[PDB]
């Protein structure tokens, strides 16, 4: 057990690591513990600061572990007792560096009222004044950092990292509050790493293995203490690391971690608190030598450290701490102020509660913590001790849980002339500060997030594999529309992606159009078959005129005329628009006209009243078939106008949508009884004033059988596919409109026999 | 000064002797008894010792500090295993605080404070006694399965109260009950103050029953006020009001079926023997026991005035808390057994493994799952010992329902216990089967028979009105009146909006009846009597009136004669559609066939192949105006033909409603055309029948606009059976016309 006894009136604790625990900290552990002796001296040699009493030190080890903490954290609490190596009382004790450290002692020391305060515990576990009570700080919480790392990934664009921590509490609890930042920003941890310090080869190294396993994130963010920094650095030499290191305050300006191991951390951003370097503290170490500072039991262990030699053999031991080999702490001005603060707040309690002398009156014998720590540690204001600059930087106040203020540094391994060393890149006051002056690894700031990348509206299948958080982009939706991020829905099979692809909206159907391309051809001889029901009634016109007695056509040829007058206004129809009416119309008015054509043939070839009522009578029969068949169709005309054609959405078509087939079913039986009459002729023989109009009848009936044998299968040939297949069985109707009237023309040249 | 029994695995012990009698110096007795006991017991360390460690608390935090300080400067005195403490909430805390960073696990038997029920802030603390929030669920069970919703808490100003509270409203929400109000009640803030915070209590009279967290003295000067109010009220009270005959005092008041959750305990028969035996000079090991024998028998070991005092005198009764101490010395005596047993398999003994304390793993393992046997047990089968991850245990209250039928007055009787499962037996309350309801507390506007229901809660969650929708408003979700069918009342179905096709047809002759057989009748004779002309075809046409006047007659005929038959007709798309097509038709044919007379008779003042043309033309013309008003009204069914406040009755289409003033439009043009044509005759001698029909033909068409006009006001709303007679009427005057224009044949013939 060795540790300082400086003794005095009052003794101010301290808890330092000194020991990394064989080997002596060089940097962390003696370089702070000179500063609180250094203003120790100076508190006893000044006049405007608690003058008239000296003060003492009870400074102990800790060895970077929490357990041995509190083991020696008993002594100072071994005053406070007197119930039965005298124990002296102390005011109040300086928290360890180590944020684990820093929670066993708080936890001890609350219930026996001793103030602790700390100079580099950067922990947000701590500051709740629920179970810490008694602490107080000098330092920002660490969660000012964990923004701080985020507007940095931020800064350079950078999305995909990784993290480690370590088991102790200063590692997972600001892994947490870096958890919101990083999602805020629209970016996501690849890996949360926990490993522990129990050694280097069973878990220092499958940490590095999982990290270097997948080379696709170059950038991670180092959220751990300087304890297990040292041996991960030196462990992914072995395994020849190439990663851009993001450190926090642990890693700090440290160059003592980086010892044969510097070719890896090349680059490596840290981050450290801004503190100015105290001048009055640079004459005291720079001429400190083991001669005259035997109040040191850890000097002779980091003399024979230092400097490689004992008291290489025996030394000359005439070398000294200058500044080729020995650089400033960053967190030293915290330990300053942390002594000064009990320093200043003992000040503004002594004097203030006993004007009467400035010495140790009466009431003093005995110590208090709650009004000694709520009342004035947390309002005490004064300026920096040893500071060219009087601004809000220099002055130290303790918030309302007591703290400091966020001036996180941006530090960056930028080895230049042979010398390696760091240098200052951006300041982090309350915005970001970055200057583009880092020499990165290579060449240039490593680009990471290869495994998500901004993709186009085209594609919109943003699915997920196996791993997280980082979406790959392949293209999908056929004319489909995507509504979720990861799923490409199919549309409506009548309908058409909108713009936006959030939806599909109906594509306007093209009809024929009336004045168009070969569509419009029927048209032509639609208004063709116009010009024959006028020359039809051109004919009508000359029939009542004076009408043959033996032609015998008092009313047949004008039913006949009626069927085929109508049967050139059905092909309107057909190539109209797809109204509901029209597609009704559609199948009756075909099936109507060419049963009654048919059927006036038939009888006229087969007193004069019953041939007219039989004509109407077989013609009726089939009118009253078709209705028949008509409710079972025609009911689905509020349903009909239709999209169809839908073979896999290639640009689909709207028509009837009923009574395709049944169409085609309908006019089979129609032709059947016309043949069925048109075979019964047997060529007609008879008297030679009716023959020459039985070979026309005979004559265009065995035409009007040819085609129709023929009509039947081109319309299955080309169902479907309107405008342009429809277009052929649109032009085979009219067609078939245009040649009944050549059937018809068979009386108007009998009729032109009879005129001249 | 400090205790100490010879062994190897040392307990330690907080007890507060100072000097207190019924608190400090039995259960440390208890202790060491229950050590001995098990010293001796196999079947449980047959080889190891347990020791003991007692060090005094004072009752005070400081000097909790200064004497548990002891117990962690040891295996920072052989190693303790662990420290057996927690008279006070306070003492509890604070040795819990300093013992949890050195993992020196500890049992508590006294602790019943809520704030050491977190495992975040004392992670290595457990405790036996049950804590003071358990008392809540019972609360709640028992509110709930008497039939009681509408409670009126009352809290206390100190943490028991206040965590009680909490506790019972948190966990209510899942019993669903409600807190009327919730008020507080302070360390006796004024007499004058506590019979208003009565008043602002019992300001509900729907509520009646009143939890009552409350200690002692404020149990018992609230209920004291509420005497002197002389109000009636059920108070099922907590611990603090726990069968103590002293806070009921004399005040009767309401105290009748007051139900109280009172801590059960174990009457322990071999340690009443053993305290019995006690004396100064061989119990030395006590170093407080002669201070302990010289304030309680009031003599001096001095002056040697003691020796004739004894303990056999005096009665002994244990404080309800002596069982707690055993069952927290044998559950660690238990976890050391499990820890010899699976760490010193081989040896009997202790072996080098259990040299360290090992408590981390200790408390979290082989502490919280323990289940040992109920010690010192009085033939109960209760035991139930088992501390809960939370590192709390459990245990069994008995209920003790106040009454005072048998003895006047004071009478604790028990009912039943609260052992993981809630158990009242009824019949032994006095609220017994043959009385007006167990005082109901009940809740407010919750009965409801489920055929009315709003859901609304103007007030408090339990109170919800239940007023029905006046046209029931198809509800369906018992909420919010929907609107699926209608708003009005549909046939409700299965409890929930619905929308019913009800509607009448007028199918079965209803008040239609004569219409219906007129129509029938009618046209089978009109076309059987215009049958007979056409059986000659060559008197008439002599005559004039040719084929081409007979065929448009007989084509007329039959279609107004069957246009009133189909009106009696399912209403479905195709019938809306022929409605318009019926009488757009029918009596189209019949104006253009006395127009083509009129027309020749006016034109001879002929072209008889081209008579029937104009007549069809006419036809045609009307047929055009029917066909390009149809598509675009579009016929269909319509579903709304009731008023507002009736139920769907009829589903006439509600396109041909606005159809039908175009019907008679239709039949307007029709209509002037006759008169035209009538005027175009203007004498009308010799064979002109047909002009005395055409003139009755006019006052047919007047009689049909007479009655067109009722037909847009009253006669489409109604039952539709004065529509259905004017198509009678219509058809009957066409066959009166025809009765008057084939009256030459009816006469001729015969
Ligand atoms: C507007 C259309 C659709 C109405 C229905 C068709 C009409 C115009 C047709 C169908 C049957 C036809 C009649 C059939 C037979 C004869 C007998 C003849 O000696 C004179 C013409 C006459 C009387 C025809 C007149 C026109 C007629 C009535
Ligand atoms: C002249 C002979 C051969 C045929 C009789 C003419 C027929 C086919 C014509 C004459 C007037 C036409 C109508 C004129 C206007 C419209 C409105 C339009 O939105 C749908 C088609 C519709 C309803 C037409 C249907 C066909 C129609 C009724
Ligand atoms: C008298 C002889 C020449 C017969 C004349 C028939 C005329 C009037 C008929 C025959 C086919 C008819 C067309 C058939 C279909 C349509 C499409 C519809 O959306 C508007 C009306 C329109 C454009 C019709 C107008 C009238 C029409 C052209
Ligand atoms: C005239 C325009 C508006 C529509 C023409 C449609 C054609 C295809 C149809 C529709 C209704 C049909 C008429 C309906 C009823 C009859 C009465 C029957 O005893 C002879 C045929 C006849 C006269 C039909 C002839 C063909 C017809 C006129
Ligand atoms: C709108 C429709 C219903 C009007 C009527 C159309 C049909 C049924 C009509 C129109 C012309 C009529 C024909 C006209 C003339 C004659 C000659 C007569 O000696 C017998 C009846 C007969 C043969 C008629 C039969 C019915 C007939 C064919
Ligand atoms: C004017 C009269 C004398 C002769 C002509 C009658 C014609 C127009 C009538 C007779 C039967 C009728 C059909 C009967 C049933 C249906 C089914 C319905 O869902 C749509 C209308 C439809 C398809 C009707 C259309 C019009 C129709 C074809
Ligand atoms: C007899 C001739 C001259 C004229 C009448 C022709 C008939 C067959 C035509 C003309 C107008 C047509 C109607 C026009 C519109 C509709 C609405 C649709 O949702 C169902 C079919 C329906 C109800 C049609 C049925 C057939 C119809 C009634
Ligand atoms: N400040 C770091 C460690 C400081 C140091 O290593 O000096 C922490 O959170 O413990
Ligand atoms: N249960 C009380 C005291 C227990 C007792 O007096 O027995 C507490 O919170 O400490």
């Amino acid at each position: 057990r060795r540790e300082i006894k400086i003794e005095g009136d009052l003794v101010l604790g301290g808890l330092f690591p000194i020991n990394e625990c064989g080997r002596i900290n060089e940097d962390r552990g003696i370089q702070r513990l000179e500063a609180m002796l250094f203003a120790i001296d100076e508190i006893n040699k000044d006049d405007y600061l608690l003058p008239g009493v000296k003060l003492g030190v009870h400074i102990l080890d800790t060895c970077s572990r929490d357990t041995y903490a509190l083991e020696q954290s008993l002594e100072f609490v071994r005053a406070s007792l007197t119930k039965v190596n005298i124990p002296l009382l102390i005011a109040g004790v300086i928290g360890g560096s180590y944020s684990s450290v820093s929670i066993q002692v708080a936890n001890l020391l609350r219930l026996f009222q001793i103030p602790q305060i700390s100079y580099a515990s950067t922990s947000a576990k701590l500051s709740d004044k629920s179970r810490y009570d008694y602490f107080a700080r000098t330092v920002p919480p660490d969660f000012y950092q964990a923004k701080a790392m985020a507007e940095i990934l931020r800064f350079f664009n950078w999305t995909y990292v990784s993290t480690v921590a370590s088991e102790g509490d200063y590692g997972e609890t600001g892994i947490e509050a870096f958890e919101q930042e990083a999602r805020l920003r629209n970016i996501c941890i690849a890996t949360a790493e926990k490993v522990g310090r129990s050694n280097i080869r069973k878990s220092y190294d499958s940490v590095i293995r999982e990290l270097l396993q997948k080379p696709n994130a170059r950038v991670v963010v180092l959220f751990m203490r300087s304890d297990d920094s040292r041996e991960l650095i030196a462990a992914a030499s072995r395994a020849n690391a190439s990663f851009t290191w993001v450190a926090s305050d642990g890693w700090g300006a440290q160059e003592s971690i980086i010892k044969g191991s510097e070719h890896v951390a090349y680059g490596a951003i840290t981050l450290e608190l801004a503190s100015q370097p105290v001048r009055q503290f640079d004459r005291y170490f720079q001429s400190l030598n083991p001669y005259n500072n035997h109040r040191n039991p850890w000097f002779r262990d980091f003399w024979e450290q230092k400097f490689q030699c004992s008291l290489r053999r025996v030394c000359d031991k005439h070398l000294a701490i200058d500044s080729s080999n020995y650089e400033q702490e960053s967190k030293i001005m915290f330990v300053v102020n942390a002594v000064y603060a009990m320093a200043h707040a003992l000040h503004k309690m002594q004097r203030t509660l006993c004007p009467n002398t400035t010495k140790l009156c009466d009431a003093m014998k005995i110590l208090d913590g709650k009004k000694l720590y709520k009342d004035y540690l947390l309002k005490i204001n004064f300026t920096a001790p040893f500071n060219p600059n009087k601004d809000a930087d220099s002055i130290v106040k303790f918030d309302t849980f007591g703290d400091g203020m966020g001036r996180y540094n941006v530090f960056n391994f930028q080895n230049v002339g042979g010398k390696y060393s760091y240098l200052k890149v951006g300041h982090w006051a309350e915005t970001l500060s970055l200057d583009v002056n880092s020499i990165h690894w290579s060449r240039n700031s490593v680009p990471t997030s290869q495994c998500s990348d901004p993709c186009a509206p085209n594609e919109m299948k943003n699915m997920q594999p196996g791993d997280v958080c980082c979406w790959i982009c392949i293209p999908c939706e056929p004319y489909e529309y995507l509504a979720d991020e990861f799923t490409c829905m199919d549309c409506g099979s009548g309908q058409w992606p909108t713009a936006d692809l959030t939806g599909c909206y109906d594509l306007p159907e093209d009809y024929i159009r009336w004045e168009d391309a070969w569509a419009i051809g029927p048209v032509t001889i639609a208004c063709l078959g116009f010009m024959c029901t006028c020359m039809v009634v051109t004919v009508f016109i000359k029939h009542n005129n004076t009408p043959l007695v033996k032609a015998s056509g008092r009313e047949l040829c004008y039913i006949l005329l009626f069927g085929v007058g109508l049967s050139y206004c059905m092909t309107f129809f057909f190539i109209a628009k797809p109204s509901p009416v029209i597609c009704a119309l559609r199948r009756l008015g075909l099936g109507s006209s060419f049963a009654i054509c048919y059927s006036a043939l038939l009888t006229k070839t087969n007193k004069f009243i019953s041939p007219s009522s039989q004509v109407f009578i077989c013609l009726g029969l089939i009118l009253v078939q078709i209705v028949m068949v008509s409710v079972w169709l025609i009911l689905e005309a509020p349903g009909t106008r239709r999209y169809t054609l839908a073979e896999k959405r290639e640009t689909v078509i709207l028509k009837c949508n009923v009574k395709d087939s049944s169409m085609l079913i309908s006019l089979t039986y129609d032709v059947i009884l016309v043949i069925l009459c048109t075979v019964y002729a047997f060529k007609t023989r008879k008297c030679p004033e009716n023959f020459n109009e039985a070979k026309f009848i005979g004559f265009t009936m065995y035409t009007t059988c040819i085609i129709w044998l023929a009509f039947l299968p081109i319309f299955y040939v080309t169902s479907s596919d309107y405008r342009v297949q429809t277009t052929t069985m649109c032009i085979s109707v009219s067609l078939s409109g245009f040649v009944v009237l050549g059937c018809l023309f068979a009386p108007k040249v009998h009729i032109i026999l009879f005129q001249p | 000064k400090v205790l100490t029994l010879e062994g190897d695995l040392v307990l330690g012990g907080l007890f507060p002797v100072h000097v207190n009698e019924h608190r400090g110096i039995q259960r440390l007795e208890a202790m060491l008894f229950a050590l001995d006991r098990i010293n001796r017991d196999p079947h449980l360390l047959p080889g190891v010792r347990l020791g003991a460690h007692i060090l005094d608390s004072c009752s005070k935090d400081t000097h909790a500090l200064e004497q548990a300080l002891d117990f962690v400067r040891a295996s920072l005195p052989t190693a303790i295993t662990g420290v057996i403490g927690g008279s006070y909430s306070d003492v509890s805390i604070q040795v819990a605080n300093l013992l949890r960073l050195f993992q020196i696990p500890q049992i508590s038997y006294a602790s019943t404070s809520a704030k050491l029920s977190d495992k975040s802030r004392y992670d290595y603390f457990a405790r036996t006694v049950p804590p003071d929030f358990f008392q809540a669920k019972a609360m709640a069970e028992i509110l709930r399965f008497f039939n009681w919703t509408y409670v009126s808490t009352v809290a206390s100003e100190g943490d028991y109260g206040e965590t009680g509270i909490e506790a019972f409203e948190l966990e209510a929400r899942a019993r669903n009950i409600c807190v009327a109000t919730s008020e507080k009640v302070g360390r006796a803030m004024s007499r004058a103050a506590f019979e208003g915070v009565v008043r602002a209590l019992l300001q509900k009279p729907s509520a009646r029953v009143a939890v009552l967290f409350t200690r002692s003295e404020d149990a018992r000067e609230l209920l004291a006020a509420s005497q002197r109010l002389n109000a009636s009220f059920t108070w099922v009270a907590s611990d603090g009001w726990g069968a103590l005959e002293s806070v009921v005092a004399g005040s009767e008041g309401a105290a009748e079926g007051a139900i109280t959750i009172e801590l059960a305990s174990y009457p322990i028969s071999d340690f009443a023997s053993y305290f019995q035996s006690l004396d100064p000079w061989n119990n030395s090991r006590n170093p407080w026991f002669r201070e302990f024998w010289e304030q309680r028998f009031r003599c001096s070991f001095r002056q040697r005035d003691c020796a004739a005092h004894s303990l056999r005198a005096v009665p002994f009764e244990q404080e309800s808390k002596i069982m707690f101490v055993v069952n927290a010395v044998y559950a660690m005596a238990h976890a050391l057994h499990n820890m010899h047993r699976a760490l010193c398999p081989n040896t009997t003994r202790l072996c080098d493994a259990m040299r360290p304390v090992n408590g981390r793993r200790l408390y979290k393992d082989f502490v919280l799952n323990v289940k040992f046997d109920a010690p010192f047990r009085p033939a109960d089968t209760h035991n139930e010992v088992r501390f809960d991850r939370f590192g709390d245990g459990i245990g069994r209250y008995n209920i003790f329902t106040y009454l005072r039928a048998g003895s006047g007055r004071y009478r604790y009787q028990k009912v039943g216990y609260w052992a993981e499962g809630l158990t009242l037996d009824t019949s032994l309350i006095p609220w017994a089967s043959p009385s007006a309801g167990p005082l109901p507390a009940s809740r407010c506007s919750e009965p409801c028979l489920q055929n009315e229901v709003k859901s609304v809660q103007p007030g408090e969650v339990c109170c919800w009105l239940c007023i029905p929708c006046q046209p029931y408003e198809y509800r369906l979700d018992e909420f919010t009146c929907a609107d699926c069918g209608l708003g009005y009342w549909p046939n409700a179905s299965l409890t929930g909006c619905f929308e019913l096709p009800q509607e009448y047809i007028r199918w079965g002759d209803a008040w239609a009846v004569g219409p219906v057989t007129i129509a029938c009748l009618g046209a089978l004779a009109t076309l059987f009597v215009l049958g007979v002309f056409v059986r000659h075809n060559a008197t008439p046409v002599v005559k004039a009136s040719g084929r081409e006047l007979c065929y448009i007659l007989l084509g007329g005929v039959f279609l107004c004669y069957c246009m009133t038959f189909i009106f009696i007709a399912k209403p479905s798309t195709a019938v809306c559609t022929l409605r318009r097509l019926g009488l757009g038709t029918a009596f189209s044919v019949c104006y253009s066939a006395l127009l083509t007379k009129t027309n020749r008779i006016a034109r001879i003042f002929i072209s008889p192949a081209s008579q029937v043309a104009i007549c069809l033309a006419l036809i045609s013309g009307q047929l055009l105006i029917v066909v390009a008003w149809l598509v675009v009204e579009a016929p269909g069914t319509g579903k709304e033909t009731a008023p507002e406040r009736r139920e769907v009755v009829t589903l006439r289409c509600n396109h041909r409603d606005a159809s039908m003033l175009g019907s008679l439009a239709y039949n307007v043009l029709l209509i002037a055309l006759c008169t035209l044509y009538a005027f175009k005759t203007r004498k009308c001698p010799e064979n002109f029948n047909e002009a005395k029909f055409i003139g009755f033909t006019m006052y047919t068409t007047c009689i049909i606009w007479l009655a067109f006009l009722p037909i847009f006001y009253v006669t489409s709303s109604d039952y539709r059976v004065q529509t259905t007679t004017m198509c009678v009427s219509v058809s009957l005057s066409g066959s009166v016309v025809l009765g008057c224009l084939f009256a030459p044949k009816l006469h001729i013939i015969l």
